[PDB]
């Protein structure tokens, strides 16, 4: 049919009318580091990145202190 | 006054040529194509009419045409009327009535002349001979034009268009079952009608009329159908069954019949998403995963973007149930991206699986995914967290500690450790060895693949199934060359 | 209308042989009174919703007498007045009570997939702050946990609501599966964990399950046999069906030719 | 009226048939709505049909005969439309009645070809109500004959006295014998 795409796209225009170019520019803050970098790698890098965005992000600086303590 | 007054009679005089040329091209192309033998040549205008419909779905047609452009509305087909022979003076008339509106002006209006659209369908639609194909080829394209802008009391005008549609053709028909190319057209044409004022239907009403008749019209085809249009009429029934049916003793496995040759190069995808949406509530892990991902991968023609966010979103919604959640990886379009822009923090919050934090995280910014309705598979997710996390424990080492991995699973007791690990053991999805020598629980955790482990029996079935798919594809390169050399 | 019916209605009758006469009596009165919902003239909602109510409390004594085909009979007939087109039907205060025992019945009969597809209609936000509105689905998410310890500690967390014995009907009808899955016994399991996981000191599990499982009972251990013992195939019969595959490859490759 | 009612299943699974009978009556209204909700009670309908305990074999065999062609083969529907015994049924333009007399006529003349090559010995029984509802709609065509299909079906039915009543009231009798032999040498 593809006319049932129309109310789903009315939902999409409501989603784009939630925030008007606030997520395109702010998420483009991450996209400008992420544009033209292959985003299959950005899922692994986003995976371990968001995994370590909580804690122990760099952590290789700490392993030299983990030598004498462990 | 000079700005739009000088550019007013300029812009307009441009969709007139392509719409009149289009209706003469597909009208005279359809009648002039299948006129002699409609029964021999079939479905040649199937892709033509649907591609014109999807070609006119993105019409920017009426923006200013409420003001003094409405001469196109009282004019219509007017081809070869009032007498089937001696149409040469009517060949003069074709230029005449188009030329009358081109001398000075025309008395025009929008909402007055709607109801006497049945003046010619009382006596002669076009010719008194090709009345079915010229009747639907006359009426059915122009009804979404005037019944476009469904809002602003055109819903009642849509009801007038409904009863005119049924009243001339689809109350029963003029000849029950036409049994020609316009019967096969009238399947998806009448379907498309019912989808079009299905917005009128669900707008205020619900299931309680033409949908209940559509089972009788669904079986009035005699059964001898290829059932393509019968399947399209089934799709509105199943989408009607999406929002609230929940009973499974009819449509689920009962509606499941012969599974006819139902192709359309769209209807596999959207039919399959519909049955995967309803088969997604019992949490199908094997079947709906692969075939609903397949239905995501179908319909590449017009967009792969704007609609497949729904089969995609539902797909990853049921994919994170299994512990392994693949994100948006290989497809780059900023529609699915904004679709998962709320979903990203929680779908990355699947794998680490922290109970008390992510329980707050879901409902915390939960606006639209928890306003999407009744919190069902997310409420199964809320205790699926520790099951997918302990499935990652199954992807980790064997022995279960009482402090390290019990504390790590936020679950600090001897009983519940072996108990809920044992709830993963009663699944059968894993491989584990329940042993108590000193009280510690072992597992052999053998994830060894069938490489040097019964390979013949293992990809035995892979050989048979794969060769059947490749060899029915060999049938699919045998028979369409028969469909090439058939005409010559 | 035809008579009062309210004398023995609220009268909590221990004897249901008295209620069988009133019950089939109401079958004889409602026998002409159009069991199917009737939207004609719309003032029949009084007798149709009171007919709903007497089939509701008649279903209550139908489970008090513990009659299973009668139970799905009265629930399948009460759905018809629950599921109707007119939303002018006022909601029973005991409607969610009886639907909650319907969820009890679905988990009791192990039809729980149809519970899971039934889960869309029930959070309609009528109350949602009463504990019984949330109770069978929370108990079922405990089932998807499998956690019976929280259920067993949660036995007295239900108030003086009199269906805790019906919850005990559920606990008594799931211990076949809980005890069966804990005695699934892939390698072997020892008795002293079955001291805690298996139930109280009355030895009914080792009595009934010695005649149900019919296994070997060793020196204070629970033994597991017939586990991954199977000898692999001869490869000859699958070579014959592979030969039939070769026949069908000569067929499907070369039939029309 | 109803769509998803399963109380009608439990009433169909119930004795004291004075409650069964109007339940089946209200089932015959909602059958075109849902034949697949009846698909689970097909077994109980068959059980109350096969015995002669329940009094109406055609209220059973009509329901089963109208749910089978919605479910499966037209043979199994046909065995209960033809096996419904005496059926008081007017001619209607409804799909159900014309399909069951359609497959009835088709399988009837199927039997007539199956026994047209066997004049004697091992003759298969043909129930007489089949002859009645074939010749009832057939003679219903032969109110005026419609000047064509009397000899056509009369050759298709392979039966002996079916065509002497056609030529009794027949206009342009050499037109009917020449039209007749014209069809006969063309087959």
């Amino acid at each position: 049919m593809s006319e049932k795409k129309q109310p789903v796209d009315l939902g999409l225009l409501e989603e784009d009318d939630e925030f008007e170019e606030f997520p395109a520019e702010d998420w483009a803050g991450l996209d400008e580091d992420e544009d033209a970098h292959v985003w299959e790698d950005n899922w692994d890098d986003d995976n371990v990145e968001d995994d370590f965005s909580n804690q122990l992000r760099a952590e290789l600086e700490k392993h030299g202190y983990k030598m004498e303590t462990s | 006054p000079p700005g739009g007054g000088e550019q007013e009679p300029p812009p307009p005089p441009a969709p007139q040529d392509v719409e009149m040329k289009e209706e003469a091209a597909t009208g005279g192309g359809s009648t002039g194509e299948a006129d002699g033998k409609t029964a021999a040549a079939a479905a040649e205008h199937s892709q033509r009419e649907l591609d014109t419909v999807t070609l006119e779905d993105i019409k920017e047609h009426v923006k200013q045409l409420e003001k003094a452009v409405s001469g196109k509305e009282p004019r219509f087909v007017l081809r070869a009327l009032r007498m089937l022979p001696s149409t040469s003076r009517r060949l003069n008339h074709y230029v005449l009535y188009k030329a009358v509106q081109g001398f000075f002006t025309s008395n025009n209006a929008t909402r007055d002349f709607l109801l006497p659209f049945l003046e010619e369908p009382m006596d002669t639609e076009a010719d008194l001979q090709f009345r079915p194909r010229t009747g639907k080829a006359a009426s059915t394209p122009l009804l979404p034009e005037v019944e476009a802008y469904l809002q602003l009391l055109v819903v009642i005008f849509m009801m007038n268009s409904k009863r005119y549609k049924e009243a001339q053709k689809i109350s029963d028909d003029l000849m029950q079952k036409i049994s020609t190319q316009n019967r096969r057209a009238l399947d998806l044409v009448a379907a498309k009608c019912y989808y079009y004022h299905a917005r009128v239907y669900e707008f205020l009403d619900k299931l309680d009329v033409v949908r209940s008749f559509l089972h009788a019209r669904l079986r009035t085809a005699t059964l001898r159908h290829d059932a393509d249009g019968q399947a399209t009429l089934l799709n509105l029934l199943l989408r009607n069954y999406l929002h609230y049916s929940l009973y499974d003793q009819a449509e689920k496995l009962v509606s499941k019949s012969v599974f006819p040759e139902q192709a359309n190069n769209n209807e596999w995808a959207r039919y399959l998403y519909y049955t995967g949406r309803i088969k997604a509530i019992q949490l199908e892990y094997s079947e709906a995963r692969r075939t609903m991902t397949n239905a995501l991968r179908k319909a590449p023609q017009h967009t792969a973007v704007g609609f497949k966010q729904t089969v995609h979103k539902l797909l990853i919604v049921v994919e994170l149930l299994l512990g392994e959640i693949p994100d948006r990886l290989q497809f780059r379009q900023p529609s699915l991206k904004r679709s998962l822009m709320p979903y990203f923090l929680l779908t990355q919050a699947v794998r680490t699986g922290n109970l008390a934090k992510f329980n707050q995280v879901l409902d915390q910014f939960g606006e639209k995914f928890q306003a999407d309705g009744t919190y069902t598979l997310i409420i199964r997710l809320r205790h699926n967290v520790i099951k997918t996390g302990v499935r990652m424990i199954s992807l980790s080492y064997s022995r279960i500690s009482l402090a390290d991995i019990a504390q790590k699973l936020q679950l600090d007791s001897p009983e519940d450790a072996e108990f809920i690990v044992a709830k993963a053991i009663r699944d059968g999805v894993i491989e584990a060895s329940i042993n108590h020598e000193k009280g510690y629980v072992q597992s052999k955790e053998m994830i060894d693949i069938y490489s040097t482990r019964e390979p013949q029996l293992a990809f035995h079935q892979r050989i048979s199934f794969c060769l059947d798919i490749h060899n029915m594809s060999v049938k699919a390169m045998r028979f369409p060359p028969k469909s090439y050399n058939k005409d010559l | 209308m035809y008579e009062q019916l309210k004398g023995e209605w609220n009268r909590k009758s221990p004897n249901l042989s008295k209620c069988g006469e009133e019950l089939g009596r109401l079958k004889l009165v409602l026998l002409e009174l159009n069991f199917l919902p009737t939207t004609g003239t719309k003032l029949t909602k009084q007798q149709l919703i009171l007919a709903r109510d007497i089939l509701e409390i008649g279903a209550q004594w139908s489970i008090l007498r513990k009659d299973i085909p009668s139970f799905e009979r009265y629930m399948a007939q009460l759905k018809c007045y629950y599921f109707d087109y007119k939303e002018q039907l006022p909601e029973s205060a005991y409607m969610h009570q009886l639907l909650g025992l319907n969820l009890l019945f679905l988990l009791s009969q192990n039809r729980v997939a149809e519970f899971h597809t039934e889960l869309e209609r029930l959070p309609a936000k009528d109350i949602q702050t009463n504990v019984y509105i949330k109770h069978p689905v929370s108990l079922e998410q405990y089932l998807m946990e499998g956690s019976y310890n929280k259920v067993f500690l949660a036995k007295g967390n239900i108030p003086a609501e009199s269906y805790t014995f019906f919850i005990d009907i559920l606990l008594d009808t799931i211990r076949d599966e809980i005890a069966g899955c804990i005695e699934k016994a892939y390698e072997k399991i020892l008795f002293t964990e079955a001291t805690r996981i298996l139930f109280f000191n009355t030895p009914k599990k080792m009595t009934d399950y010695a005649k149900k499982r019919g296994w070997v009972l060793g020196p204070n251990n629970y033994y597991s046999f017939a586990s991954q013992q199977q000898k692999p195939e001869d490869t000859t019969i699958p070579s014959t069906e592979l030969a039939k595959q070769v026949i069908e490859y000569a067929r499907q490759l070369e039939m029309i030719v | 009226m109803i769509t998803s009612a399963a109380g009608i299943i439990s009433l169909l699974d119930e004795d004291e048939p004075q409650l069964k009978e109007f339940a089946l009556h209200k089932l015959n209204a909602v059958v075109n709505d849902f034949w697949a909700e009846i698909s689970e009670s097909v077994d109980k309908i068959e059980v109350l049909y096969e015995d002669e305990g329940f009094r109406s074999r055609q209220f059973a065999a009509l329901v089963a005969s109208k749910v089978f062609y919605h479910l499966g083969a037209f043979e199994e529907s046909l065995n209960y439309a033809l096996g419904a015994g005496d059926l008081f049924n007017v001619n209607d333009n409804s799909e159900y009645v014309e399909t069951i007399i359609a497959k009835c006529i088709d399988h009837y003349t199927k039997q007539c070809v199956e026994n047209a090559d066997l004049p004697e010995g091992e003759k298969k029984p043909i129930d007489q109500r089949l002859e009645g509802i074939v010749n009832k709609m057939f003679q219903r065509c032969l109110d005026d004959h419609k000047y064509k299909q009397a000899i056509g079906i009369a050759l298709e039915t392979r039966r002996l006295d079916v065509f002497e009543k056609t030529i009794l009231e027949s206009n342009d009798v050499p037109g009917m014998l020449a039209y007749s032999l014209k069809l006969c040498m063309s087959l």
